[PDB]
């Protein structure tokens, strides 16, 4: 390997002489302490190194050794239930070793090198192997982890270690070429992991939210953005998805979070339960926790590390969900880096390649036929934070052009304490067309039409609000007041959710469909009544209204009866009306 | 016929690479860059002197080291192998098939930068294209030889209209009534920075309605190299000009999301520390876009045509 | 309101262009200082 | 619909591709079998001369040991060194005086650089 | 110690030294001139050819013939001890109070290490600042970073000094209650004038708040590098006490605008291309390395709290310094010039103010059960009052309903008795009593955000308790 | 209808076989041309 | 060179009512016609070229469309000259440098056109020099200045843009030629802000 010595230290910039042979963007360990950095320039027998950590205390002459590889993650057993920084450092183990502070230059391995794993081989000697195949399985909590062959590897099996407990470092398989395949492999974070094909999404990413799972769906393998002003309600929705989503694995990336905001996730998540299995949620989660005081390089690399891990779990056959919290923070870190390289700003101080990076991040999502021959998907939900709350920000504009679903959180709704704050006028979903077959084939062919009916009611309410502004709702005629009342019902009892509530935090597809049909049937019966010539004012008293109101909080197992009771009460309360 | 390799690499910094003993590399040449791992990256000569030559690596320069990296020449000027059998095929923006069928046997190799049409050699556009859209066909008529962009917005359905025109564009020889029979029509589709979703949509539409047989597609994704976006419209227009003025074809070029092209242009311009313009865009963007657009027209004595419909999205309307 | 917003956007853009020009001048003076140091120390 | 015609066209393209790949394989195999005939020294000598011509200030020549007995005379004639190397067959490479430049003349390289036009020629001849 | 003499360049704040390849980057040096006077400096760039030293103070008498440089320490370190309580330092640790230098228990690096995210614990206990607008409506919670945004002519200094003089913990309210726990105030002043210096000294001395506080005072005419170092020194003392001697420390940073201006000037001196608006591209990270040093750790009973004070350059909240501070911090307290010119002190405007971690620190077992609802009701009532107040100027009082006039009187009484407390120190209990005495002015039932239990328990108290003697 | 698609498939297979048969008669000439061209 | 510059006192009849009545231009005068795209600069200037009372018209296509040059080429031969009956093109000189032709050729073409106009002025005629876009000339200057690595003044343009424009527009005027006759060059330069 290439080893040199420092020529010059100026801030986080270091020049090392004797590095002839060092590759661009390789990771180097600078100084006696072992401070890490990347090569950003080469000039003859010199290499310019950006040190992630502080360089105070360095002197000229100190050694500099090149790792030889770009920034890469260690992929293998042990990621799940793990808390990392943005460059895959296990924070828990660093604490175990160093106390409460992260001393500069500590090196800890991403995958525990001391743990054993029940290795159950799948290949046999003499077998041919290609990138992505499964050599053998390793149990990891409730999953069967698959020891994939690295994508860029080829050959024929010479030796396979028999069944037993082995550490990750053991050469579980040896090729005729002599190459050793262990339980883990390293992959650069900026290179997308190859797949055999990429498919058009066809199944929903059920997030356990009525508004999202009904009006603005996102597909398994789609991309969604969830912007909003401060206190809009984007972190809470990120967490709600992480808690109840339909994903087999969840990768949560906090890129520039506040210290106490990160403590919230770190302390809350271990207690939560998993719906599918009932065990701890963390057993299906990988947390990347970067705070605003961690080096800029780690914050920049957070999203790439997360996407690489998610892609790995995809290639294992699972379906993954990646939540990037405040990608505005990652954009700011990118801007700071570009400034440190003295680049020319484009637009609001951002580099002219921000859109390219956002694309290299979001375009990695998608449903694929992995190299191994199994279907996997990666879905990305990234949050944005316009500075002034205006979607004119370059980050938001660049995101729009690539995301398939837009979940607009409105500050006006938030000030009214309307949670979720998802403005239905500004939100949109381009998957809504392609997901109809799933709904039709799973519950009923009438679900899409009921959805369109609810949307049409919302639009009609939107139009009349100009009238209701000039005059109180009571002045409007029967038809207008009826649509306004059904709109109030729809909003407050179908579009509103409380993440904190014990029972209202989750909703299933059949339950949401039932509430839709309940509201629409009530609306139809009220229309019939108004045609018959009854006063709408009589409608306001019917206890069926309270029946609708409580339909949010009813438990899942309790609904299949509450719905039939509500339907019967819908029939009776109106027919019995004069 | 031989290969010459230069190994006097003296400086790698971002998207640039300096080669010392490079007095035989012409300006604007295309070169290959060979690293220790063996993989080859394409570069272009953007500045040449007696001291050294400056090469702009088409992709990021991760993995390049001065000890092992070498630069070999590909060709003096960028060229594209054109043939009449490109119809009904898909490519990737650097001219490589992405439809699974084998590569095309080149009939010619024409420069992708093209050459200006002599104003004396043009003729006035005079014939009507039936886009199938009433407002366009009645109040904003498109003429064979015209460049008529669609100014779209943030969320407006530009892609839908592009595909609809691709399906429905027709020449309508009957109304002309000059006695000749039906004439050939083709569509060259250039997609820059298109998401996988939109790529699937475009393929679905072209293959569903059967316009693919009469179409050439140059698709560039948003996760592809930036400079492959700059070359997409030039290759598309090279095929268009080839067909129009060597096979009497009527080609309708539809460039989608020129906004992406200008963004990639800004990135490449800011790569080489050039003075910026109105909003960070290069001060030569007028000339660059003119180079792309002015390749439309109808020439004298030839019965082909090239019509461009540049579809762009206006930032913040 | 739309008019005042248009004025605000125009002023922001002109100010940002001025900032870009100043950054260009600063980069050039830094490069020239590097040249002087290289040729004269 | 015309999907049947599309099937026919794609089948024709696939068949022509198979023919061209067969041509490539035959050509490369024949080239690799060329050194079995006694005429390979002369072509390599001419190729080395052309490479030297491509380097006005050439300084060295490189080839496999079996090539040296024929190229030593030329090196003496052209005034350059020559050392054995595990280099490519069917050709000779050089080095510039500064040492930073190189030129290679393996017949496989010539085949690679000429295939662009050879493909069109063979396609025209075949059909 | 070794001495270097190869001075080859002296311009502005920078001098170049030859053969000085043993100087460590960031090392602190001493420049001795021909007269024996000594100036401090910092190594900002180390190379084989030479080292660049940023000289504090000024270079009014240096020369390339007699000047000499020497090493003071490889890294800036501060001797920290529990004996600093009650002492005044200049900004780089040098005492300015005339008493003998301290005896260090240990010398810690100024650039503290990042806290491990997994080592922190959620804030859960509150600090009583004695100011109703904070304790009641924008509570301050231990381990929080809550700034005070101010304007050019507003009294930020007075509020800072009052909070320092009045801040305390309330263990007796903590669950079943507790007697006492340690508390200290580390006060950092950056770029303050002689007038502000005298004000701070007199206020900390005349009330005894000095005995429980450490003062760092960097003046405007003092070096800028000392200004950059002052906040880090204060936070070093704060972390030492809080996490090695179980102190609840309240850190006040007097002017972060001055800090950012000095950071900008320093960066320009080192030939660094600015970012947006001329400020360094790494200002976000520097402000994070300062602000993020507060918090609360798991397994330790100490805490560190920050109240940065930022004077917005042109009342502009969009200015980079307030924007970045808002990204990194957990709320803001806004002073309003209208309330200042109206004669209200402290002029804290409730409507634009916030405290993100307020919910954690207030509730059953911490303050009172009605704290949240009282705060919410006060906010909504005050907002309605300000709106109606604008409307009256057009429509007059007569045409308003009775409820609208009640809201008007509520807004006036709020500004007069709750926001305007003066220098009076208010426990949380008195603050909530005033809040209820004011809310009682509105009729029950209009208080939609307060549960019926609390309304029944506290409603109806006479307004005269505060109206009779403000 | 499926009958027309099957007929087209048969036509395509016949076309491919015809292409191969036509090619085989002259592949040697093409190889000779290529070898003569590439050689110095 | 010229013997003397005179004071313009005879209108330059454009044929356009708004220009000819409200905002006239004298025979030796200078005019600027700025406007955004689609405003009507090329149509206005071609209308000037078709119907003006100038003896000779020198149309300079400085960095504009080639269609706008072929339109002149194809149509002007079949239009009738207002003041001599002959084909219109017989009184016209076309300088064409399309958008995608070289860049410095624009700087060349402006001077070439003004020199040709000055020549025909020295022949005793009255000439109209329609410059299709001075903005593209400014852009070409900016590009070359960037190549020289100079300091831009505003928006990147070299600080001597104003001096060059002043010279170009100051070539115009009604003069007594060196030969004792009288001539005039009129410049109507479009700007593409
Ligand atoms: N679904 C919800 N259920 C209950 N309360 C909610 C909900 N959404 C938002 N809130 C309330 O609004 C607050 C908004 O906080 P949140 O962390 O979601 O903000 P954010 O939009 O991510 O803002 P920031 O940019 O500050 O991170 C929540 O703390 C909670 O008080
Ligand atoms: N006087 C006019 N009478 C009728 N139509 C006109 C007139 N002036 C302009 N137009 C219309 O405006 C269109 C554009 O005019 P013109 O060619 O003069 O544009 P321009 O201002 O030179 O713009 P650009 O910047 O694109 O070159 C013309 O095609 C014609 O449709
Ligand atoms: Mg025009």
């Amino acid at each position: 390997m290439i080893q040199g010595v420092i020529q010059k230290i100026a801030g986080p910039a270091v020049i090392a002489k004797g590095m002839l042979g060092a590759r661009m963007y390789d990771i180097c360990k600078v100084g006696e302490e072992g401070l890490v950095g990347e090569i950003i320039r080469l000039d003859g027998d010199t290499a310019f190194v950006q040190v992630y950590e502080d360089t105070s205390g360095l002197k000229v002459g100190e050694p500099v050794v090149s790792t030889g590889l770009p920034l890469a993650v260690e992929l293998g057993p042990g990621m799940l239930n793990g808390i990392y920084d943005g460059i895959q450092r296990p924070l828990e183990r660093i604490r175990e070793k160093t106390g409460i502070y992260i001393t500069r230059g500590v090196v800890v391995h991403a995958l525990d090198r001391e743990k054993k794993w029940a290795w159950t081989p799948m290949v046999k000697p003499g077998d041919e192997v290609r990138g992505g195949m499964v050599l053998g399985t390793v149990p990891e909590f409730g999953f069967t982890h698959k020891i994939l062959v690295p994508p860029d590897v080829r050959g024929r099996v010479k030796e396979v270690k028999p069944a037993g407990e082995y550490t990750v470092e053991e050469p579980v398989v040896v090729l005729e070429d002599g190459t050793e395949l262990k339980m883990y492999h390293t992959w650069p974070v900026r290179r997308a992991r190859p797949v055999q094909r990429k498919l058009d999404p066809n199944t929903p990413f059920l997030t356990g939210m009525r508004i999202l799972d009904v009006l603005f769906p996102v597909a398994m393998g789609g991309t969604a953005a969830i912007p909003g002003p401060f206190g809009a309600g984007k972190s809470v929705t990120q967490q709600s998805l992480a808690k109840w989503s339909n994903a087999d694995v969840v990768v949560y990336v906090g890129c520039g979070e506040r210290g106490n905001e990160m403590t919230d996730v770190l302390v809350e998540f271990p207690e939560l339960t998993d719906p599918k299995t009932g065990g701890p949620l963390m057993h299906r989660t990988v947390l990347i926790a970067n705070t605003s005081n961690m080096p800029v390089a780690a914050r920049e690399a957070s999203i790439y590390v997360g996407v690489t891990i998610a892609e790995y779990f995809r290639d294992q056959g699972f379906s993954v969900a990646l939540m990037a919290d405040s990608t505005s923070r990652w954009a700011e870190a990118l801007r700071e880096i570009s400034s440190r390289l003295e680049e020319m700003p484009a637009e609001e101080g951002y580099p002219p390649y921000l859109a390219a990076r956002l694309a290299a991040f979001y375009e990695r999502a998608g449903k694929v036929i992995t190299l191994g021959g199994e279907e996997g998907a990666v879905t990305i939900v990234g949050a944005v934070s316009p500075p002034g709350g205006d979607m004119s920000e370059p980050v938001t504009q660049s995101t729009l052009r690539i995301v398939g679903a837009f979940w607009r959180l409105d500050a006006s709704l938030a000030f009214r304490r309307h949670f979720p704050a998802i403005n239905w006028n500004g939100s949109y979903s381009l998957f809504t067309s392609a997901l109809d077959p799933w709904y039709r084939e799973n519950v009923a062919e009438d679900y899409p039409e009921l959805r369109d009916a609810i949307s049409e009611l919302l639009q009609r309410e939107a139009g009349l609000q100009e009238i209701v502004q000039l005059v109180g709702p009571d002045a409007l005629q029967d038809a207008e007041r009826l649509v306004i009342e059904v709109g109030r019902i729809i909003r407050e009892d179908f579009l509103q959710q409380n993440a904190y509530h014990e029972v209202d935090a989750y909703c299933s597809m059949k339950k949401a469909y039932g509430i839709m049909k309940m509201i629409l049937a009530f609306y139809k019966e009220a229309e019939a009544a108004i045609k018959r010539g009854v006063s709408i004012d009589e409608i306001l008293q019917l206890p069926v209204l309270e029946r609708i109101g409580r339909a949010r909080y009813v438990s899942e197992e309790e609904f299949p009866a509450y719905f039939e009771e509500a339907m019967k009460e819908i029939q009776g309360a109106f027919k019995a009306l004069a | 016929l031989l290969k010459k390799e230069y190994t006097g690499i003296t400086y790698i910094s971002g998207p640039l690479l300096f080669v010392e003993n490079a007095k035989d590399l012409a300006y604007g040449a295309i070169v290959d860059i060979k690293d220790g791992t063996g993989r080859v990256r394409g570069g272009q000569v953007i500045e040449v002197s007696e001291e050294y030559a400056v090469i702009q690596v088409f992709e990021e320069t991760t993995g390049l080291d001065l000890a092992t990296t070498s630069v070999s020449l590909v060709e003096d000027v960028a060229r594209l192998g054109v043939s009449k059998e490109m119809l009904g095929r898909r490519f990737n923006g650097i001219g490589k098939p992405i439809d699974g069928l084998p590569p095309i046997t080149p009939e010619k190799r024409l420069p992708i930068t093209g050459l200006p049409l002599n104003p004396v050699a043009r003729r006035k556009p005079e014939q009507f294209i039936q886009t199938g859209i009433s407002t366009i066909d009645v109040m904003n008529t498109l003429v064979r030889g015209q460049k008529l962009p669609i100014f779209s917005g943030s969320g407006l359905p530009a892609n839908e209209i592009a595909a609809q025109i691709a399906r429905q564009a027709t020449v309508r020889p009957d109304l002309s009534g000059e006695g000749e029979k039906e004439e050939p029509f083709a569509v060259v589709f250039a997609a820059m920075g298109i998401t996988q979703r939109e790529l699937s949509y475009f393929i679905q539409e072209f293959e569903r309605t059967g316009a693919l047989s009469r179409s050439v597609l140059f698709l560039n994704k948003a996760d592809d190299p930036t400079i492959e976006r700059i070359l997409t419209p030039r290759m598309a227009l090279t095929v268009a000009e080839y067909l129009a003025f060597e096979h009497d074809y009527h080609v309708l070029v539809i460039l989608t999301d020129m906004t992406n092209y200008c963004e990639a242009l800004r990135e490449i311009g800011a790569a080489r520390e050039e003075i910026p313009g109105r909003r960070g865009y290069p001060g030569y963007m007028y000339t660059d876009l003119a180079t792309i657009y002015e390749r439309a027209g109808v020439v004298e004595g030839k019965k082909g045509s090239v019509t461009q419909i540049p579809i762009l999205s206006m930032p913040d309307d | 309101i739309p008019g005042i917003r248009a004025q605000i956007r125009f002023i922001q853009q002109v100010l940002e262009q001025r900032e870009r020009e100043d950054t260009f001048r600063l980069k050039r003076i830094k490069g020239k200082i590097e040249a002087r140091e290289a040729e004269e120390e | 619909e015309s999907a049947g015609e599309l099937l026919v066209a794609t089948a024709r393209t696939q068949a022509r591709g198979e023919v061209l790949e067969e041509v490539r394989r035959r050509v490369r195999e024949a080239l690799e079998a060329l050194p079995q005939k006694p005429e390979w020294p002369e072509v390599v000598r001419k190729l080395a001369l052309e490479a030297l011509e491509a380097l006005p200030g050439a300084k060295a020549l490189v080839a496999n040991p079996e090539d040296l007995p024929h190229l030593e005379a030329l090196a003496r004639e052209r005034g350059v060194e020559l050392q054995a190397e595990p280099a490519l067959r069917l050709g000779v490479r050089a080095v510039g005086a500064e040492g930073k430049t190189q030129v290679e003349n393996s017949l496989l390289a010539r085949l690679d650089r000429a295939w662009d036009a050879l493909s069109s020629k063979v396609a025209q001849a075949l059909w | 110690k070794k001495e270097y003499t190869g001075i080859t360049y002296i311009s502005g704040p920078l001098l170049f030294v030859e053969n000085a390849k043993d100087l460590a980057y960031g090392a602190i040096v001493d420049i001795k001139d021909g007269t024996g006077r000594v100036r401090g400096g910092q190594v900002i760039e180390v190379s084989e050819e030479y080292a660049v030293i940023q000289v504090f103070e000024e270079t009014t008498g240096l020369d390339l013939a007699t000047t000499s440089v020497s090493l003071v320490e490889d890294v800036a370190r501060l001797g920290v001890s529990k004996e600093m309580l009650g002492r005044r330092f200049n900004g780089i640790g040098k005492p300015i109070d005339g008493l003998p230098p301290i005896t260090p228990e240990k010398r810690l690096p100024i650039t503290g290490l990042p806290l491990n995210p997994v080592a922190r614990r959620k804030p859960e206990q509150f600090i009583q600042t004695g100011i109703s607008t904070i304790d009641v409506m924008n509570t301050l919670v231990r381990g929080q970073k809550l700034p005070i945004f101010s304007g050019s002519g507003l009294p930020a200094n007075e509020i800072a000094a009052q909070i320092a003089r009045q801040a305390t913990v309330r263990p007796d309210l903590s669950g079943e209650g507790e007697k006492e726990e340690p508390f200290a105030v580390v006060f950092a002043a950056m770029g303050i004038t002689q007038r502000e210096l005298s004000y701070f000294i007199q206020e900390f001395e005349r009330t005894g708040a000095l005995s429980r506080s450490v003062l760092f005072l960097n003046k405007a005419d003092d070096p800028t590098i000392e200004r950059i170092l002052t906040p880090r020194m204060a936070l070093t003392v704060a972390e030492y006490l809080a996490f090695e001697h179980d102190y609840h420390v309240l850190v006040i940073l007097t002017d972060m605008t001055n800090y950012c201006e000095a950071l900008r000037e320093i960066g320009a001196a080192r030939e660094e291309i600015p970012g947006r608006r001329g400020y360094p591209g790494y200002m976000y990270t520097d402000l994070a390395t300062i602000y993020e040093r507060a918090g609360v750790v798991e397994g330790k009973k100490g805490s560190v709290t920050q109240i940065p004070i930022l004077s917005m350059p042109d009342d502009d909240r969009t200015h980079p310094i307030p924007d970045l501070t808002g990204y990194i911090t957990e709320g803001q307290i806004q002073l309003s010039r209208e309330l200042h010119r109206k004669g209200i002190y402290p002029p804290i405007d409730p409507l634009p103010s916030l405290s993100r971690l307020m919910n954690n620190g207030v509730g059953k077992g911490k303050t009172r059960e009605d704290h949240k609802q009282v705060s919410d009701q006060l906010y909504s009532a005050y907002a309605n009052g300000v709106d109606i107040r604008k409307l009256v100027a057009i429509i007059g009082e007569d045409a308003l309903t009775e409820n609208d006039r009640r809201y008007l009187q509520f807004a006036d009484a709020f500004e007069r008795f709750f926001i305007n407390q003066g220098q009076q120190n208010r426990s949380i209990e008195e603050s909530l009593q005033i809040a209820w005495a004011l809310l009682s002015m509105l009729p029950q039932g209009e208080l939609k955000r307060i549960s019926k239990d609390h309304i029944g328990k506290y409603y109806g108290q006479k307004l005269e308790e505060i109206w009779g003697a403000p | 209808t499926e009958a027309l698609l099957a007929r087209y498939r048969e036509r395509a297979e016949a076309e491919a076989k015809a292409v191969r048969e036509k090619a085989m008669a002259r592949l040697d000439e093409a190889v000779a041309l290529v070898l003569k061209e590439v050689l110095p």
